[PDB]
This record gives C-alpha cells, structure tokens and sequence, in this order.
C-alpha cells in the first residue's frame, strides 16, 4: 500500500479540527494528528500462521500474510523540524 | 630570480588574505541579518500560537 | 421578509422566519440608500440566522433593513454574447456600452467534471520565450504558473505568452481580473482594441479596490465563462491575473466568519477553497482550457502555505527571483526550480531533454562553487572549475531575452526564437564551439548568431 | 499627495485591530493590512474627460484630472523582502 | 450498582456525571460497558459540581450519551511480582501472550510516591559494559539512571539491546521491560529474542504500543515501575529498562490539550516538568534495595534543546548522547565524547589510571574539532607540525572508539566483539602514550582489543 502525502492528510484532519473547535496545537495541528498516523501504519504488519488460520477459520494452513505501507511526505524546504514530518 | 619570485609569493599571499578577511567580514554582516529575522519570525508565531491556543 | 441583526465588517447576519430560511450560496437584496446591494449566503447559523458577505460597499448599512430572498445562485451572462465585455462579479456590464444580449445565464458555484471526463494530450504548445520552453514546456490544454513575489515580472510575462500564444490560437479566450491594479486593466482592454483582437476575449474585472466578497468570487465568474466556452466544444485560453488574491479575500473575511485561525493565521479550510476553484479549470473530452495563472508569494517566501499548496495544481511551474531581476537579467525566471511534467524524453525527444538537464547541472555546480568564491575568490578555483564558471555565467546571460511588450523599458527591438534554435544554441555553449566569446555577447539576443554579431561589435 | 509614513498607518490599524483582538497574522499584522493600503492607492489615478464631464454635469468639458501620489515606506536593515513593504 | 452516566465524548476525553455525594477522586477508576466490551476511564479532574473529566484507557469509539458508569473505589491496580515474570501484559496488567490468567497474589496500585529522603542510599559500586565509549567516558554505577539521547535512527534500540546482552545474563535477578509507544515489530522480536536466549523467565513485559489510544501510552510507564518497585522492597536489585520515555510526555500532550489546559512553549503542556518528576523520582535505589534504570529518550529533530530533552538531563546520572552526525558517517556506536558523561567519571572511584586517560581523550578531540573547519581552508598544508600529531592521534583514537556489536552482527557479518575495562584503558593510553602511528588508521576501526588492532595492521 502506498499512501501519496500523507502530509495532505493531516491538513484534512486540521481542518475538520478548527471547524469542529477542538483546542489547536502546534502549527495549529490538533493534538491528535500523531494518533491519526500511528495507528494507521500499525496496521502494516506480518502476521503468523496461526493468526491466518485462526482468522480463516483453518481454511489457510501454514501461510504468513502481509501489508508493507509507503507513505509519501512532502517536507517545506527540508525542514525535518516540522511538527508532521 | 627564484628568490624574487619567493618575495613576490609572500607579497601576492598577503594582499590575498586582505581580500579574503574582509570579504569574510562582509559576509558576517549578511548572516546576522538572516539570523535576527528569523530569530523575530519565531517568537512572533510560537506567541501566536500561545495566545491564540488559549480560548 | 428579512431583517439585518448584525453588522460586522463585510459580514452581514440576517434573520428569516423559520419557514422560509435561505439555502446556502443563495443571493439576498438589500436597499442601501440609492444602491442595490447584493449579500451571498455562507452559513446558517441556528434559529433562522444566516450569515452573508456583502458583495458592495458596507458603508451605511443600519440594523433592521428589510432583505429580499432572492431564491437562486449568483448568475452571470454566458456565451458568444459575453465576447468583447467587460464584466462585474456579479456579471453586470461595466463598460459604457449597452445590455448584453445573453440568451443564458449559468450559476457560478458548479462542479468540477467527473473523472471519466478528463482527457489527457502530450501536444507541445511552441512559445517564443528561450527559458520557458527549453526548462519548462508545456503543452495545449494545460496548466502553467508563474510564480515570484512583487515587481518581478509575473505580468510582462503573461503579457508575452498572451502575443505569442494568440499567434496561433484560433479560438476565444477569457481573462479573469482578480485583485490587481486597475490601471494595468484599462491599458490591456485599449490594446486590445486598438489592435482589433477584443472581438474575441471576454473579461472579468474585481480589482483590489473592491470589497472582499467581490475578489472571492469573481474568481469563479471568469471560470463559468470559460466553462461554457469548453462545453461547446471549442477550445479556449484562460488568464488569470493574480490568483493569490482569491485566498487573500477568503482570509480577510475567515475570522469575521467565526473560525479559529490556522498556521500563518490563514482560514482553517484553506485547501479545500483552492482545490474547489482550481478542479474545475480543467480540459475534458468535449472541449480543453490552456490556462496561465500568476501566482504572487509574499515577502518572497516560497514556503508560505498559499503558494505551497499552489504548486501542487499545475503542470508547468515557473519560478520567478528578485536576484536575478535585480542582475538585470530579464525574464528573471529560475532555472533551478522553474520545472514541468511535460520535461520528457519521450515527449520532447531526447537531445532537447539532455540540453535541458545539461544547463541544470552545469548552474548547479556553479551555485556549489559560489561560497568558495565567496570567501577566497575565483584564482583558488581548480583549472577546470574556472571553465564551469565561465560556461554557466554564459548560460545565465544566454537565458536572457528581449521582449516586444518591454520595448517601453528597454527600447531594444524585441525577438522570437524557436524550440530547435534555441536547443542548438545551449548545446553549442555546453560543447564550447562559442568558449571565444565574452559574456557581454550573450546578454539581451535572440539567438546564438545574434551573440557572434554582438560580440563583433564587442 | 505624499503620504509621509504608510509604515506608520500601519502599525496604528494595527494597534487598533489587535485591540479589538483580531486575529493577527504574519509579522503580526492582519490580512485586511493588504485591504488597507490598496483602497487608498487605487484612488490615486488619472481619469477621462467623459468621467469629468458625467461628474461635473457638464460644466467642464474635455478636460481630464489627475491625483498623482508618492507614498514613503521605511524598511529596517534595507531589507526590501519585508512584508508590508 | 453503576452511579454516573456519559454526559461527553470528545475525542478521547469523556465526561461523566455522579450525584453530587459520590464524586470520584482524582486518578480513581471507572467501568463502562462499550458495545460487548469492558472499558475503564481514569479520572484527571473534578469540575464543576458532580462531574467528572476523564481519560479512555482504551478506544473511545462507540461510546453514547446516557451510559451508566461505576466507580470502582481505588485506583487502577496491577499484578506485581514472581507472577509476572515471563508474562507479557498491557497497561490494565491484563495478559496479552494468550498463555492463560496470570495468577497474581498481590495487585498494587500504580500511582503512589517517591521515596522519602532519609530512605536514600549513596554507593558507586562501577558496574561494567564491555562497550569501549561507554566504559571510558560514561562509567555506570549500580542504581543510577542511564540516559540513551539520540534522534531517529542512531541506534538507540541496538545499544540498549546489547546493553540488555551484557547486563542482563550476568545479572543473577529479576529485570522489567517497559515499552512506551515501542513499535509492534520490535516488541515481537525482543520477545522472541528472550525465548530464544531462554532468558525471558528472570524477566517481565509491560507493553503499550504506539496505536493504542492516549491513556495507554500515558500510563504504561507506571505500570512497569510499580513491578519494579515491588521487586525492590522485597529487598532485591533489579534493572528496570524503558525503552522511551519521550512518548510517556508527548502522550501527556496530546491528553492536555483536550483537558482544557492552557498551552505552554513549544506546544508542551504546564505539567511537562512537574509528570516527568513525579515518574523520575519513584526510580531509586534505597536502603532497602536497588534499581538500575537505563532509558532511551528521542529528542526531536537532534535538537536537544526543547524542553522534553532539556528537562530530562537533570534526573539521570549516566548520559550517553547519540549523534546524527556520527551514525550518517557510518561509525558505530555513535556516542559522541564530548556531550556524553557519567557522575561516576571521578578521580577518586574510577581511580586516576581512568580519569585521566578519559579527560585526555575528551582534550584532544575537541582539539580536533577546533582545526577541523580551517583545515578545509588551509587544507594540512598549511596547517603546522604540532597540528598533524594531534590530528594523527585523533582521527585514530576516533577509530578506535568503534565497535561491533553481538546484535549488531546482523547487519555487519562480522562477530560481536567484548573488551574489558582495563584492555579498553591500556589501548587509549597506547595511543595516548606508545603512539603506534606504525599502523594504518582503519587498523584501529570495529576492532574491539588493543591485540586485533596491531594484529589487524599486521594482516594489512
Ligand atoms: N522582460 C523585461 N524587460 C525589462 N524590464 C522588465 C521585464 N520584465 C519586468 N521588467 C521590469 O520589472 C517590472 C515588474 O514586472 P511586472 O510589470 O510584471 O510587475 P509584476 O512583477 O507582475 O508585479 P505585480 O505582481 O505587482 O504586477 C516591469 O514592469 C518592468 O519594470
Ligand atoms: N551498532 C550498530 N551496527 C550497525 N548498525 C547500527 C548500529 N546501531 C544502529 N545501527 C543502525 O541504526 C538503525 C536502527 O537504529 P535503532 O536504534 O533501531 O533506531 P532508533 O535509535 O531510532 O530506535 C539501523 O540502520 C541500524 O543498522
Ligand atoms: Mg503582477
Ligand atoms: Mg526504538
């Protein structure tokens, strides 16, 4: 799975924030935003071969599955120090 | 004419090094002004945010 | 059957009974003394309320005025009708002629067109300027911006690709005046008229004197225009005079609104404003827009969240800097960050793709020796060092063009070169057929035997 | 018309747009500070004679008017890369 | 009978209601039935009269208005001791390795205070790491608190895992493992590396991964500490490893906005200083016994400087900084000598054969680094006799501050290496002293002993 600007995500997730008025952060971003993320690419894992079966109900044996995450980030000037990236 | 051209190497080093600290003086003058005006930009927006995040 | 409750700045609030509460983007009336005042609806607030920005002058507006509901959109003139007009945000004649004969009217606020529609071309569109289409080509139905912060060139330029472009461009064209000066407006519209081409380019003018809701929304008035010229099938230009300018006006009302500020104390819903404008000035398969938009940076400041988010909506991006205006260097474009989609090999070939990364590497090297100069001077460079040096001071002076709208100012007669010219001449520099020349040779000239001329006359 | 100091309006509509607790945006001024100066240039033109005529209800014909302005900015550091310069 | 009722939800900040009798004390805990599932609420505040502003110690979604609520009289409390050893759980103690109830005899509660001042110890007993930059430069004690600081990517991760090699085999006790927004993936290979050491059953897991909801995340740090503190008042050394305390304040941040506290600099709440203390002083060592405490801190954007980094260095007595700089040219470990230092690197303890071979190698260094920029101007042309000695010996003894690590086997191929203090002592001070310039310079690179560096130059 690639994400493309997860970046523009996050600018989504700000204004649903503010017009919502929750409390604003830094950058203005809602306090929230490294939830957003992390349990976004958490979800990118591999898992055993029990999980699949237990999962298929036994219909898949011995096979380990997968998800590798690509998120895209678009830094102003390459300004590591900003609150997204 | 080796000797000479060892006095003109020093001669030719020292106005060389002339041009150099001055223009590296001249330099310093221009980073300090990049320097104080972000130094301003950023406590003008993290007292933004303060003031603006209260409430 | 509504009344004025409050009053702030360009806002207005109006309160209808419950029964009979305005949509959304739905246009009100209001006397204001001898004026007609028209206020579009931006939200309904509880009770009844709902909350306007005057598209007029505020000034004398009490409380309790009575508010006609007038039940549908802004709607402006549309068609071959509206060719060779000047027109207001709202669509009403502004130039001394007569009443436009529409026999249409289209609502500005629309939908951009579905995905299925788009359509996609790789046709190189030919412009006489050497920067533009050796760095950053682009091609019949896209998007190009000019990028630079203020007094660099953003509008000669326009003004150029408006003369080469008209070349051969056969159809009509739409020009949208959003948030710049008047002046530049009334001497475009005389020569137009004066050189008989007005009979087939419809204008739009909010200029920065108007009030806030003006500038937002004759943005969209200039689209709707070039929309219907689209949707007959034509195919169409599209200038946009300082796109900045919408966002601006968006900011100028957003706190008054009731929105908590964000970033640089931009309107929270900043992106979304600018993508609903800039996804429906698009080509589709009925029909295609070539469209140029300037894009003004404040204090210089690429990095600001207006013109970041601009730079993702356009094909080709040319990318202005006042350090090279003031070397006199004209057009003052950027060939390290000017850029497009269209810079392929398989598009443009390969030789005009290898001349144009040549040049970018070559000036990229030259900015990585800049700071050793700096500091010790050009004598501690090594042997060939000083060769990239005086091949890239070359380039940078070559890059350089005379302009036929800029004979005001520089009084030079003004020069169009063509693609393969202008390719054969970088790549005779890079080669180093022309290392014999000076610098002085290269500056203002058409073309590469103009220079060997030039530098005849020394 | 010389305006003597437009840095110097400026700063006052500041001072009163911050008292009445408006938003500020960059180096703190608000956006209206565009709004604030560009109403009063525009102003400064050159008109034609039909306009001095429909406005003088006839009584001057052919003529045409003009306001000719000079404002002054000063710029801290010569630095003209500022914003509201 | 349950007495409140859900009067919010916002985000992950419930409020809730009771009869104006029976309000909840701070830090108490409550039980709602969300959907099928059981979730608790830890109480941050009282406001008003009758309410209640809480915390979700799970997901707040799915939540109504109307809910009943109960309050459960005490704060939320865990399973402690020879239970959990080998167990992995979550913030509740709850276990989560599917291996069955843990079967405690004792539950204690994970907020209480630090330890009186008449109940501290002061004893240097050096422990040793068989990490050269360490062992020279920050010397552990038993019972001090070790700071990793580094950025992403410098190695934080590998150096606490062969710390946890070195450390925790030669031990003979009890450790704690506490992961505060630790990643998933590193999680199940830490546990897997402790089964596969046939380790794990001397050591216990609190785990709080980075998706779990704020709560989590906040309060998994106490969680593991108060196992900890169980082990130590039954009178035993422990060592306790936190493998980042960074996301224990930024959970805190992200909880504060929504608690309605004003903002402070940077973006950090109020308390920043005041949570990191009150967690910090709890990990002591007293009369009664010991824990031993190394912690990895990220520092945001290698700046070092804003407050979470900045309010850190106080509590700790060991300090090892991790630079950017050093893990981008490729040395490892990046332990950067002259920002890393120990309490511990006295005269007296170390004795001065270690003092002042350590001080030598910190001057010449910053020597070093003083000619570095004008010797891109001056090239060593220029520059002088006394100046291509210093250089000479620096570059090298740079060099030889670099090691392969046993974890680090993985990426490198080459074997783990071991050396021991005084080996470490008497190869500096070769450099420092016998000045075997005879050798190229990578012949003192990833060497490990003083014996394969000559060897190695030998060889080549
Ligand atoms: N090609 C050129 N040759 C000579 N002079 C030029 C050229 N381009 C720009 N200039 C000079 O710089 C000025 C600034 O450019 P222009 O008139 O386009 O304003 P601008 O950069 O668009 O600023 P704004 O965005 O405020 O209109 C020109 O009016 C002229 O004075
Ligand atoms: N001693 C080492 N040997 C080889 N690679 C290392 C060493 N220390 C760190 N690294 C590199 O650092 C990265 C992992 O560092 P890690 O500590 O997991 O990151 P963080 O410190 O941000 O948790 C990988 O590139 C790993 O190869
Ligand atoms: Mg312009
Ligand atoms: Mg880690």
């Amino acid at each position: 799975i690639i994400y493309d600007d997860l970046s523009k995500q996050a600018v989504a997730y700000r204004q649903i924030s503010l017009l919502l008025r929750r409390p604003p952060g830094r950058e203005a971003f809602p306090g929230d935003v490294f939830y957003l993320h992390s349990r976004l690419l958490e979800r990118a894992a591999r898992v055993n071969a029990e999980y699949v079966e237990a999962f298929t109900k036994g219909e898949v044996k011995g096979k380990t599955g997968s998800l590798t995450a690509l998120p895209i980030i678009e830094t102003q000037a390459g300004d590591v120090s900003a609150f997204v990236p | 004419g080796v000797v000479e051209n060892l006095a003109s190497e020093q001669a030719a080093r020292m106005v060389a090094m002339k041009a150099a600290t001055d223009n590296g003086g001249s330099l310093i003058k221009e980073l300090q002004l990049v320097y104080n005006k972000a130094r301003q930009a950023s406590i003008t927006q993290e007292l933004t945010e303060i003031v603006s995040g209260a409430a | 059957t509504g009344k004025i409750v409050q009053v702030i700045g360009a806002v207005v609030d109006v309160e209808f009974p419950q029964d009979a509460v305005p949509r959304v983007y739905d246009a009100l009336e209001v006397q204001n003394g001898n004026e007609r005042l028209v206020l579009e609806v931006q939200q309904q607030l509880g009770g009844g309320i709902v909350r306007t920005i005057a598209m007029g002058s505020s000034d004398g507006l009490r409380r309790g005025l009575d508010v006609k509901d007038l039940e549908h959109p802004i709607e402006v003139p549309v068609g071959k009708a509206t060719l060779g007009r000047i027109m207001n945000v709202l669509g009403e004649p502004v130039d001394m002629k007569g009443e436009i004969g529409e026999e249409e009217r289209w609502a500005i606020h629309r939908a951009a067109p579905s995905y299925e529609e788009l359509s996609n071309s790789q046709e190189l569109l030919e412009t006489g300027i050497k920067v533009i289409d050796l760095m950053a080509p682009f091609a019949k139905g896209g998007k190009v911006g000019l990028f630079g912060g203020a007094g660099v060139g953003k509008t000669v330029n326009m003004m150029e690709l408006i003369r080469n472009i008209a070349i051969e461009h056969s159809g009509y064209s739409v020009f949208a005046g959003v948030g710049e000066r008047t002046r530049e407006g009334n001497d475009f519209y005389h020569e137009m008229t004066d050189s008989n081409v007005i009979d087939k380019v419809s204008l739009v003018y909010g200029q920065m004197n108007e009030p806030p809701g003006n500038r937002l929304r004759v943005a969209l008035t200039g689209l709707t225009m070039a929309e219907k010229f689209r949707d007959e099938g034509r195919d169409v230009l599209l200038f946009v005079d300082n796109i900045y300018r919408y966002t601006l006006a968006g900011t100028e009302v957003s706190a008054l609104l009731g929105r908590m500020p964000s970033a640089v104390g931009y309107q929270p819903t900043l992106a979304e404003e600018m993508g609903v404008l800039q996804e429906r000035i698009t080509s589709t398969k009925t029909g295609s827009i070539t469209s140029v938009q300037a894009v003004y940076v404040p204090a210089d400041d690429l990095t600001d969240p207006s013109p970041a988010t601009t730079f993702a909506h356009l094909d080709a991006t040319v990318v202005l800097s006042r350090q090279i205006a003031s070397l006199g260097i004209y057009p003052a474009v950027d060939p390290l960050d000017s850029t497009s989609r269209q810079l392929d090999p398989l598009v443009v070939g390969q030789e005009h793709y290898d001349t144009a990364r040549g040049v970018q590497s070559i000036l990229q090297r030259y900015q990585e020796l800049k700071d050793i100069i700096a500091i010790l001077g050009m004598d501690e460079l090594s042997e060939e060092d000083k060769l990239v040096v005086a091949r890239a001071r070359k380039i940078q002076r070559f890059l350089s063009q005379p302009f036929f709208v800029a004979e005001v100012f520089t009084g030079s007669p003004g020069k169009y070169v063509s693609l393969k010219d202008t390719i054969r001449g970088f790549k005779g520099i890079m080669e180093g057929e022309y290392d014999h020349l000076p610098e002085q040779a290269f500056y203002m000239v058409g073309s590469i035997e103009e220079a060997v001329e030039k530098a005849k006359k020394l």
